[PDB]
């Protein structure tokens, strides 16, 4: 009796308005066998001890958390430090062409920013500059040229950049607690002092 | 039941293939020289 | 009877055709060849009577009948020694791909004279002492060695040491060097290895037209199975290409197999039809290329086509991952569909990553990736515009 | 009473930089005339890891008292435990890359491995 | 309990997958996890604890510790023939070194009761050093079930994202999971929690927002 509502049930699916708009969208991509072996088993997980049938709500959530930007997302989870060195070099690569630049010129324009604001508690010192760098280090956010100088110290890296000028701008409104005093920043090309 | 994943050169090929036929040898496996006589009316 | 299934007597014809066709149930070796066949038999002949040795090495693809003719100058020897004719002789056999090491051909000449085996460095010292032995005689061997440049070494102490074996005084080797091109011992070989040889390389040219129509007819000669107009379509093609004596018979052997399939119907036809030698050529030489873009998706499809129209207004066949990536957007909003992730961009070119229909470094430079076409520009339109 | 002495001009690498920690390790414990006494070692290999250094401790704390050791490990040689403490007095020329692959290990396993680490920067601890 | 949720209040939507994914011991899963974090720590804290609660057969390795794969593949099934049976094999050691050997000498360890029918777990501590050495061991792990054919799920604790260790001719897509990041709401209660008994709760608690509107940005 339960092998009979197990086919029926699919049919009631597979002629659905949200369930074939799934199916077109991975076959577009990867028309394989196993791309579509991971769109049957996470479905099967949320079916628990209280789910008597399947819907169109179980096979849409596990269809999207595994096609999310993983290149975006990553940046959620930061503080103002390491984001706000993200977008010096994007403005950066704006006026330099394609071509390397190391990170003593990043330094250059810390103390820029500090101007035109009022004296609070908001400066930091010089330490922290090279503290909040290395965090990208471990993230693998720069690759060098070819070479990596052995030799190399703090002021020669000549890295450059592992993103886009694309996705940087999109993943500023779903950023949690954004100041006004920063994201004015990002979006003009710095014409002030 | 063979695997190119497994193996990346020539000489370990030449020891493991008697690890699935098992008609001369016993768990242990005979001596180091290289196959010569793979047997082949 | 131990065997449940000890070779089943094939009671058709299109299974007996299958034995005549065969590479290994040949009554003989390949025909067609008197005049070079002739020439190697004096050759032989007057090295074991005058108690010598010489040195041999022809030239030709690996498909000419190195490993077939060689036979019968064997089996035509032995038969003449047993009729007091001859000195009896030695059969000896070596390959230069069953040896990992090339320092390890030591080994398989003292194991196949005598018993003792040692290694590279103890049994290679008896060797050379052995074959200056003063007072002790020998038999009129034969020495027969394949696949010579597997055998190079750094110091060249392989090949040259193997020549001036025979050219002492007790001394009955008769080397039987078979290679690939003739211009090996002035390439990669250098002046000691060709001084000491001498010039006597006679190559063998492949089988010509009306030699492919007479070896094929020699194993069908009791075979009423395939008309005229058929044999002699399949020995025209492998003779165009390079005249390979082994791209002849398996195409032939494909004709035995597409016949097949048309005879599972009630009627049992007799002779093959025209159709059956065109199919023997596409499934033949088939294409690994023409089929990816029919059988494709819709975002593969997409890829493929921004990227001949990058290389277009620049003229240089190489650019990077994130110019790619502008254009790909452009491609995709037209015809109807949202703008692509940056997460699936690596998942669709893992794709075409894993057949390596892309030439590209591996995920270290994903910014910086190097964008090669494995096939042309041009052929890649045409196959497009046929959906 | 284990001392452990090494600085940089030994092995500047992986396999010969943790070879010379062996010795070190059995060359200030048969400097104790009590219950061993000479024995000729030659080193020919015996793999190491991290468990070699971990099995050392844990085996010269029973053997070498008649059976005194409390309960979770407290009081092992009559006053306290002896940690493992090293001196790094020449570090700053010493590669950077082998020191931080030794000190990642122990810090999970610091439950059964008591490592006691001593810089000696000749100039300044901000280099750090 | 006390070190599986209260560390971090921000799983209610992780604890439900891993459980799913486990079910009982005669179920499969994937031969290959890949979970990538931050920090390096939130989620290996949490391994320690999650495993050591429903007492499930699993060990720990690490890829940094050796820069040779004979050294990787032994110290395996070192933590292994001690938990394989009900007793100890009168602890012998193994000496291998070749790769291929790995899967042969793995099937007859898991023959016994413990491990016939039951689900192990493979974690690989830092994973993101194994690009150093060959480009052949990436696969090894993603075809496991295929050629060991034993019910072996290797879990992946790296930093690096998952499109960074792409082999030259592919390997298997296995499923990518990313935990959430650390919440504004969720990290003011983790710090409180741990409290001393020289105080209370709302007096101690009143100490810590204090400190975070300022160290925030740092």
């Amino acid at each position: 009796v339960f092998a009979e509502k197990w086919n029926e049930n699919v049919q009631y699916l597979s002629e659905d308005r949200s369930v074939q708009e799934v199916l077109q969208k991975h076959f577009n991509i990867s028309k394989n066998l196993r791309s579509l072996h991971m769109l049957l088993m996470l479905a099967l997980n949320r079916v628990t001890a209280s789910h008597p049938f399947m819907t169109a709500v179980d096979l849409m959530e596990a269809s999207q958390l595994c096609s999310m930007d993983s290149k975006a997302n990553i940046v959620h989870g930061l503080s103002v430090l390491e984001i706000c060195l993200i977008i010096a070099m994007k403005h950066l690569n704006d006026i330099y062409e394609e071509e390397p630049f190391n990170f003593q010129m990043v330094y250059n324009e810390f103390q820029k920013f500090v101007q035109r604001k009022a004296h609070s508690v908001y400066n930091f010192e010089k330490p922290v500059v090279m503290k909040a760098f290395e965090h990208l280090q471990q993230l693998e956010l720069i690759k060098p040229m070819e070479r990596t100088s052995g030799n190399s110290q703090r002021e020669y890296q000549l890295m450059k950049l592992l993103l886009d000028n694309t996705q940087i701008m999109n993943a500023l409104q779903k950023y949690p607690n954004c100041p006004t005093d920063v994201r004015q920043w990002a979006t003009s090309s710095l014409s002030w002092l | 039941h063979l695997n190119g994943l497994l193996q990346i050169n020539d000489k370990i090929a030449l020891k493991e293939i008697t690890r699935q036929l098992n008609l001369e040898n016993v768990v242990g496996d005979k001596v180091f020289g290289s196959f010569a006589e793979n047997l082949s009316g | 009877r131990s065997r449940s299934l000890a070779a089943q007597e094939p009671a058709s014809v299109l299974e007996e055709a299958r034995l005549r066709l065969h590479v290994s149930a040949v009554p003989e070796s390949l025909p067609c060849r008197e005049q070079e066949f002739q020439d190697i038999y004096n050759f032989v002949e007057s090295k074991l009577l005058d108690h010598t040795g010489g040195c041999m090495y022809i030239s030709g693809v690996p498909g000419t009948g190195k490993t077939a003719t060689v036979h019968e100058v064997i089996r035509c020897l032995q038969q003449a020694a047993q009729a007091n004719d001859v000195p009896p002789f030695q059969y000896i056999e070596v390959n230069g791909m069953k040896l990992t090491e090339p320092h390890q051909v030591y080994v398989q000449i003292l194991q196949k004279l005598t018993g003792q085996k040692a290694t590279a460095n103890h049994a290679a010292e008896l060797l050379a002492k052995q074959f200056c032995t003063r007072g002790s005689p020998q038999e009129t061997t034969v020495l027969l060695v394949d696949e010579l440049d597997l055998l190079w070494t750094h110091k060249q102490d392989i090949m040259y040491n193997l020549f001036d074996w025979p050219t002492h005084k007790e001394a009955r080797l008769v080397v039987l060097a078979i290679a690939n091109t003739m211009d090996l011992p002035e390439r990669i070989m250098m002046n000691r290895v060709s001084s000491r040889l001498g010039l006597t390389r006679m190559c063998f040219q492949p089988y010509t037209y009306s030699q492919l129509q007479q070896i094929l007819r020699s194993r069908l000669k009791h075979l009423k199975a395939f008309e005229d107009d058929a044999i002699q379509l399949v020995a025209r093609k492998v003779a165009a290409l390079s005249g390979d004596a082994r791209r002849c018979l398996d195409i032939c052997r494909r004709a035995t197999e597409i016949c097949e399939f048309s005879q599972q119907k009630p009627d049992s036809p007799g002779l093959v039809t025209i159709a059956h030698s065109m199919e023997a050529v596409d499934e033949m030489f088939s294409s690994s290329y023409i089929t990816a873009i029919k059988n494709s998706s819709v975002l593969e499809q997409s890829f493929l086509r921004a990227i001949l129209a990058e290389f277009r207004r620049s003229g240089l066949e190489e650019a990077t991952f994130q110019q790619i990536y502008s254009q790909h957007v452009a491609l995709c909003r037209m015809e109807g569909l949202p703008y692509p992730t940056m997460s699936e961009t690596m998942a669709v070119c893992s794709h075409l990553g894993s057949c390596r229909l892309l030439l590209v470094e591996p995920s270290r430079n994903d910014l910086l990736l190097r964008v090669r076409l494995n096939v042309s520009q041009d052929d890649v339109l045409y196959a497009l515009k046929d959906e | 009473p284990y001392v452990v002495s090494l600085q940089a001009k030994d092995c500047p690498d992986m396999k010969h930089f943790l070879q010379k920690l062996i010795s070190q390790l059995m060359d200030c414990c048969v400097d104790i005339k009590s219950k061993e006494e000479e024995s000729v070692h030659v080193t020919q290999k015996t793999h190491y890891s991290m468990d070699s250094l971990s099995s050392w401790y844990m085996t010269v704390t029973q053997k070498t008292d008649p059976k005194m050791l409390s309960k979770k490990r407290t009081t092992s040689s009559q006053w306290q435990s002896p940690p493992v403490v090293v001196i790094l007095k020449d570090m700053e020329s010493f590669a950077t890359k082998v020191l931080q692959d030794f000190i990642i290990i122990s810090s999970q396993h610091l439950h059964e491995f008591p490592l006691i680490l001593i810089f000696g920067i000749a100039t300044s601890p901000i280099i750090i | 309990m006390p070190h599986l949720e209260n560390v971090v209040l921000c799983r209610e939507s992780q604890v439900s997958i891993l459980q799913s994914l486990f079910g009982e011991r005669h179920h499969f899963s994937f031969p290959s996890i890949f979970i990538y974090g931050h920090t390096a720590s939130g989620k290996t804290y949490v391994t320690q604890t999650l495993l050591k609660t429903l007492e499930l057969p699993h060990v720990f390795v690490n890829c940094v510790e050796c820069f040779t794969l004979r050294l990787l593949l032994e110290q395996i099934l070192n933590k292994l023939n001690h938990l394989s049976s009900s007793e100890d094999g009168c602890s012998t050691e193994i000496t291998c070194e070749t790769f291929n050997d790995f899967v042969r000498l793995f099937k007859q360890v898991t023959t016994a009761e413990n491990l016939k029918d039951q689900t192990v777990y493979i974690v690989l501590d830092k994973a993101e050093y194994l690009r150093d050495m060959e480009a052949n061991l990436l696969p090894g792990f993603l075809r496991l079930q295929e050629l060991a054919d034993r019910n072996v799920t290797v879990l992946f604790l790296s930093e690096i994202v998952w499109e960074k260790f792409r082999p030259n001719t592919g390997c298997f897509e296995p499923f990518v999971l990313y935990f959430p990041d650390y919440s504004i709401g969720n990290l003011q209660k983790i710090l409180s929690h741990d409290h001393p008994p020289e105080y209370s709760a709302d007096f101690y608690a009143a100490y810590i927002n204090i400190l975070l509107g300022v160290f925030y940005t740092v």
